[PDB]
């Protein structure tokens, strides 16, 4: 379920945060993402 | 047979340390 | 088996910062 606020725990990382479509560029190595300032910012849906 | 001859890497042999995306 | 290669080289801990492309790849690596 997407576009609301759910306490989400992918893979083990656990948070909660609004989940929504992206437009990454995931190589096929890649699973999680951060930003220049180490916090998981876009994650490769594992069933998806 | 072989050799021992030496060389140089130059800039070479760099892999991903992890498998997390970055842009710029 | 038949009827110019082998580079062996050795890795150490040290610190790199490698340049990553828009698209996620790596273009760029300095050692420090
Ligand atoms: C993994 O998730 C579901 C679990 O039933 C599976 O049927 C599906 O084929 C898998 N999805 C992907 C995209 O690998």
């Amino acid at each position: 379920v997407k576009n609301k606020c759910v306490n989400f725990n992918f893979n083990g990382l656990t948070g909660t945060g609004v989940l929504t479509k992206s437009n990454k560029k995931f190589l096929p190595f890649q699973q999680f993402g951060r930003d220049i300032v180490d916090t998981t910012d876009a994650v490769r849906d594992p069933q998806t | 047979t072989t050799t021992q001859s030496y060389t140089n890497s130059f800039t070479r042999g760099v892999y991903y340390p992890d498998k997390v995306f970055r842009s710029s | 088996l038949n009827r110019a290669d082998y580079y062996v080289g050795y890795l150490q801990p040290r610190t790199f910062l490698l340049k990553y492309n828009e698209n996620g790849t790596i273009t760029d690596a300095v050692d420090c």
